[PDB]
């Protein structure tokens, strides 16, 4: 009937209310953590073969 | 009646352009003095062998060496990763199964489907089996997605168009939230356990918050439906899957498209999507049989993980990030490094 | 309801022939390997024999290859052991082990009951020195069981274990691989070490602690047991 | 350079994958068909003779069928129609007494179209069931085919408006040549329907067998 | 004159100069011909075809048996390139003329192999033969090829220079009296399979006709691909038999004398040996390539 209508409004005006950062910023702190744990995973950086637990 | 929707249109137009106006720069071009990762190289290192149907989920545990799959064989076998050694093959009672989920404290396992009900398993008892401890039961639609929250919750996504927090000991339906206009076919826990998002067949993604039962955020930009959904480790963004051939990476406060990983060479879906420990990369699954290494601050390729006769549908990355498994239609799993 | 209980005790003539027996109800029997262990009138523990599940790998201990002979029915649920050309040695009590092997498992779980029996007529040496000491409540103890061979693997897990006895009863599995506390057992217990040197600890004692603690090593199998070390008081 | 437990480990994982490879292959000698229809269609009485999906296990001539009835899964199919990608066969049942609009005709063969040229079901036989022939009869006296299909043009007996609307059903498939549709008419006659699908899943296997050596 | 008293056993060989004027050539396009075809189905076999099931494997035996026995034919033309004249000592002789028995033999067994597999799969197709794992296939393919290296191991206990008379030897058939058991197994290898063969194909075919499923264009090839493959294994492995039945109706009929009565058949007979060889060369065309698979 109508309460759909009344239901969507109503959460279209709660996504409206939250307010927002800038991209930048939010880019810039992406970069910082992905650069802080750099030498944190194996993945990237080869890891010797000695500590490897996966030999064969 | 006509009102209403007007105003709803002057509601989506204020947040769009409210959106647009918190737009000053893109990361690609905030990131062009970044060095490349250069060319990752990956080998086989394990090769876990035994299915005996196209393998639809998997999930690692929390140790990082104890894995849990399910094909369409009737099985739920749990591999211990570095020896290749069975620990565990639960017989399913509907052998239609698309989901798994591996409980962070390693007592329980869980397993959805077709049959519309979550089985849950409890792996550690005095007779030395595995029995089903429970069968939750209420959704109208096949199960997509099931993950463990504690020992005693599990929030679970199936094709009704809704998604359930259960509580396990009652067999209730303590919270259910609705909203979505289509088939729910990936979901992703934050790792505060706090909050979490959900991607639809109507292509779209939502943000619930589990104490309450509203979606804070919902997000879109894809042309089709979202195959897959995958938090970041900072808990400020994650990444889709979608079926149109393309990955894209959506932030959390601010509500926007970040970047696109897109190439003109690649037409396939995305079934699968995880990033790595720290961030920098992100594996995604496609349907050419193979499986892509896009380096996640600059969306350039950096490697190739072909090796796969089928569809790779599942993908997992280890807890401390040693290795990834790649499980595939070809009822093999595999472990690169 | 967890439930072994054995049969087939009784006084015997020497050179005779007597079989024992071991019904086993409240858990999947196929799936758990069985030991047979002796226990002399009052010595320590000994191992004696082993079958696993599938009966595909049967072990014997140094004194009964050749005389004795174990085996399992698993749709009866029953693991009967013949015992040919018995001597004066063999009077003892026996029990019924069960031990379930896999990656995170704890073997030597469940004891029976054991059964007497009584005759009328290389291997890695444990010993756990100290056979005795005065406690009393309320008291932070120690016990140490030096060994001969370092108990330490490649693959980084120390096999060894430490069960107690209660006066009378039987033992009961308190510490396996010198660190995981075993299901059901008290915070209070402790157990750490390296090579050659463990130490078991309990923080703070009182009744029901009184008894023997044995420590028995699981990298090989011709396994050993510990002289046994006595709380009471 | 193993350990005991390790060794022992090692023997339960040899005995596990013992069962698994048992358990394949007594699953593997057996027929799963995948039954589809559109409304009410003839389903009930399909499975009669002989909350999600629901399965039927039945025997005859010392062969063992499984019959996923989809039924109840309201849902997307483009989601889901991938997991029974090699099924033996699908059974169809469609009823062709209704034809009275409130326009069935036009959505079974709708249906008809979007699952016979689909990527998956490229190699899988389809079996057609028309069902409700006495209805048919009763119906067809009084009112001729000109309403749902006017292009028609031919006698209102009842064996041209059956052959006639055999052929459209069979017309709708394009890939006629790795693909075969076998009709029926069940009536149900006791021992009709069953023999029939008997054989054409032996028609299916015999294919399926000669495609596997290689020479077919 | 032409006698021979080897391994005391009244005897006859022949030095005819019309063996050279034809046995080489025929061989050497035998070899050429079974050499590429052997090694493309080796190599698709090896390199491309990944996925492997029962059937595939009696037919990878099958193309592993035909390349080992083209890989010796050289030798032979060599031979008979010295009008009868062997010069590779002994050991190769003997070894030689093992390897292409069993070769042979072993072509035959899973040649009838294959045929059965068939009727198992069109005329019981719900058998359980026609599903073993790729494991019992391998048990039962080694224990053929060792079924095969049986009955033909005798010759490698025999030294082999024979030595002609005047020149060296080199045969495993000699015209001659005291029966070996050589030609029984000779003769009952094409007996046998030859029956089977036809039995095979004769029910697959009935069995396809009566269901009236042979309208199909594919089931009418496959009918065709029965049809021929009984015919080039009729074709190629009468004649020997037809002229050793004739040769063995010359003996003791006629007895042991002079040998001018078997003077044109000897050669004629080696002629018809030539008509094994390109069963090798058949079989990869017939069989991989042919499959309307591959
Ligand atoms: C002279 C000759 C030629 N070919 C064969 C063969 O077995 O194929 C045997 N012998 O003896």
């Amino acid at each position: 009937s109508i309460a759909q209508a009344r239901k969507l409004v109503e959460q279209l005006k709660m996504e409206a209310n939250i307010d927002r950062i800038k991209v930048s910023k939010a880019a810039a702190d992406l970069m910082a953590y992905c650069e802080a744990h750099a030498k944190e995973d194996p993945l990237l950086t080869p890891v010797p073969a000695s500590e490897n637990p996966f030999r064969e | 009646l006509d009102q209403l929707r007007q105003e709803a249109e002057q509601l989506k137009n204020q947040i769009r352009d409210a959106r647009k106006a918190c737009a000053d720069a893109t990361l690609s071009q905030i990131t062009n003095n970044i060095d490349p990762v250069g060319r990752i190289q990956m080998r086989t290192r394990r090769t876990l062998r035994g299915h005996l149907a196209k393998i639809y989920a998997m999930h690692w545990g929390t140790d990082s060496r104890l894995l849990v799959s399910a094909s369409q064989d009737g099985k739920l076998i749990i591999w211990d990763s570095y020896t290749t050694n069975k620990v565990h093959a639960i017989p399913l009672r509907s052998s239609w199964v698309m989901t798994c989920a591996y409980a962070p404290s390693g007592n329980y396992v869980a397993c959805g489907g077709l049959d519309n009900i979550c089985s849950i398993y409890n792996l550690k008892t005095r007779e030395g089996n595995v029995r089903v401890s429970r069968e939750l039961a209420g959704h109208t639609g096949y199960l997509s997605c099931c993950r463990f929250l504690d020992d005693n919750q599990i929030v679970t996504s199936s094709g009704d168009t809704t998604c359930a927090l259960w509580d396990i000991e009652t067999g209730q339906q303590t919270t259910t939230f609705t909203g979505h206009t289509g088939d729910v076919m990936s979901l992703s826990l934050a790792p505060d356990t706090r909050l979490f998002v959900s991607g639809a067949c109507d292509a779209s993604a939502k943000l619930w918050d589990v104490r309450e039962g509203m979606c804070r955020q919902t997000f879109t930009g894809h042309e089709s439906d979202i195959n897959a959904i995958c938090f970041f480790p900072n808990g400020n963004a994650f990444a889709t899957g979608s079926d149109d051939a393309t990955c894209r990476l959506f932030d959390l406060r601010a509500d926007q498209e970040l970047m696109t990983y897109s190439h003109d060479n690649i037409i396939c879906g995305i079934t699968s999507v995880s990033f790595s420990k720290s961030g920098r990369l992100l594996l995604a699954g496609y349907d050419d049989f193979n499986c892509n290494v896009w380096d996640a601050l600059k969306a350039d390729r950096a490697g190739v993980l072909a090796g796969h006769d089928n569809r790779v549908s599942c993908l997992g990355v280890t807890d401390d990030g040693m290795a990834v498994a790649t499980g595939s239609w070809d009822s093999f799993l595999k472990i690169w490094n | 309801d967890v439930q072994l209980v054995e049969s087939g005790g009784g006084l015997v003539q020497p050179g005779g022939s007597r079989k024992l027996s071991c019904s086993a109800s409240g858990f999947a029997f196929s799936s758990f390997g069985m030991h047979w262990v002796r226990q002399a009138p009052e010595k320590g523990l000994e191992w004696v024999a082993y079958i696993s599940s599938g009966s595909g790998t049967i072990y014997y201990a140094d004194t009964v290859k050749g005389r004795f002979t174990i085996s399992r029915d698993d749709p009866k649920n029953t693991l009967f052991l013949q015992m040919t050309s018995l001597r004066s040695e063999d009077t003892a009590m026996y029990y019924c082990v069960r031990s379930i092997y896999y990656y995170g498992s704890s073997p030597f779980d469940f004891w029976g009951q054991g059964t007497t029996l009584t005759v009328s007529s290389s291997d890695i040496v444990m010993t756990q020195a100290t056979s005795s000491v005065p406690v009393t409540p309320g008291e932070s103890v120690s016990i140490s069981c030096r060994s001969s061979k370092s108990l330490l693997h490649s693959n980084g897990n120390t096999y060894l274990y430490w069960f107690l006895q209660r006066p009378g009863q039987s033992p009961q599995l308190l510490i396996y691989r010198m660190s995981n506390l075993a299901s059901g057992v008290p915070d209070r217990f402790s157990g750490s070490g390296s090579g050659t040197a463990f130490t078991l600890t309990i923080s703070r004692l009182e009744a029901e602690d009184v008894g023997v603690y044995y420590c028995m090593q699981h990298l090989e199998y011709p396994l050993t047991f510990g002289a046994g070390t006595k709380l009471e008081l | 350079t193993l350990s005991a437990e390790d060794k022992a480990a090692v023997e339960r994982s040899k005995m596990i994958d013992r069962n698994l490879r048992e358990d394949g292959e007594k699953a593997a000698r057996e027929v799963k068909l995948l039954l589809l229809g559109a409304g009410e269609s003839g389903k009930s009485t399909i499975v009669k003779q002989m909350t999600g999906i629901v399965e039927t296990h039945f025997t005859f001539k010392d062969l063992h069928f499984k019959m996923f009835d989809v039924g109840a899964q309201r849902s997307e199919r483009k989601k889901w129609i991938h997991c029974f990608e090699g099924v033996t066969a699908i059974i169809f049942c469609v009823a062709l007494s209704d034809y009275d609009l409130v326009n069935r005709m036009h959505e079974s063969m709708k249906l008809f179209d979007s699952i016979c040229n689909n990527k998956w079901f490229t190699d899988t036989s389809i079996i057609l069931f028309l069902n409700k022939k006495d209805l048919f009869e009763e119906k067809i006296k009084k009112s001729p085919l000109t309403i749902c299909y006017p292009e028609y043009a031919g006698s209102n007996t009842y064996e041209e408006a059956a052959a006639y609307i055999q052929c459209q059903f069979e017309d709708l498939n394009k890939r006629k040549d790795t693909k075969e549709i076998y009709t029926h008419f069940t009536c149900s006659t006791d021992t009709k329907n069953v023999q029939f699908v008997f054989d054409a899943v032996t028609d299916v296997i015999i294919k399926n067998n000669l495609k596997d050596c290689g020479l077919f | 004159d032409h006698f021979l008293e080897i391994d005391k056993k009244n005897c006859c060989v022949f030095r005819d100069d019309f063996i050279v004027k034809v046995l080489p050539p025929v061989l050497g396009l035998e070899f050429i011909f079974g050499l590429l075809g052997n090694g493309l189905a080796l190599w698709i076999f090896c390199f491309h075809l990944k996925s492997w099931k029962s059937s595939r494997i009696f037919l990878f035996n099958l193309a592993v048996a035909d390349f080992l026995l083209i890989i010796c034919l050289p030798f032979l033309m060599d031979n008979y390139v010295r009008r009868w004249d062997w010069k590779f000592g002994d050991i190769p002789c003997r070894l030689m003329l093992f390897m292409l028995a069993m070769n042979r033999q072993g072509s035959i067994i899973f040649l009838t192999v294959v045929a059965v597999d068939r009727y198992f799969r069109v005329v019981h197709p719900h058998h359980a033969l026609n599903k073993i794992s790729n494991r019992t296939a391998a048990i039962i393919s080694c224990l053929l090829w060792g079924i095969t290296i049986g009955l033909t191991v005798h010759l490698l206990k025999k030294k082999m220079p024979i030595q002609n008379g005047g020149a060296n030897l080199c045969s495993s058939f000699s015209i001659c009296h005291t029966f070996q058991w050589h030609e029984a197994m000779f003769l009952l290898e094409f007996f046998l399979p030859l029956g089977i063969i036809l039995f095979c194909s004769a029910r697959i075919i009935w069995s396809l006709r009566q269901r009236q499923m042979d309208r199909h264009a594919k089931i009418k090839r496959a009918i065709t691909f029965i049809m021929v493959v009984a015919i080039v294994f009729v074709i190629c492995f009468l004649p020997s038999v037809v002229v050793r039945i004739r040769i063995f109706w010359l003996l003791h009929t006629s007895g042991t004398q002079n040998c001018e009565v078997y003077r044109s058949v000897d050669l004629a007979f080696f002629i018809t040996l030539s008509f094994t060889y390109m069963n090798s060369m058949l079989d990869p065309v017939v069989y991989y390539f042919s499959s309307p698979s591959f």
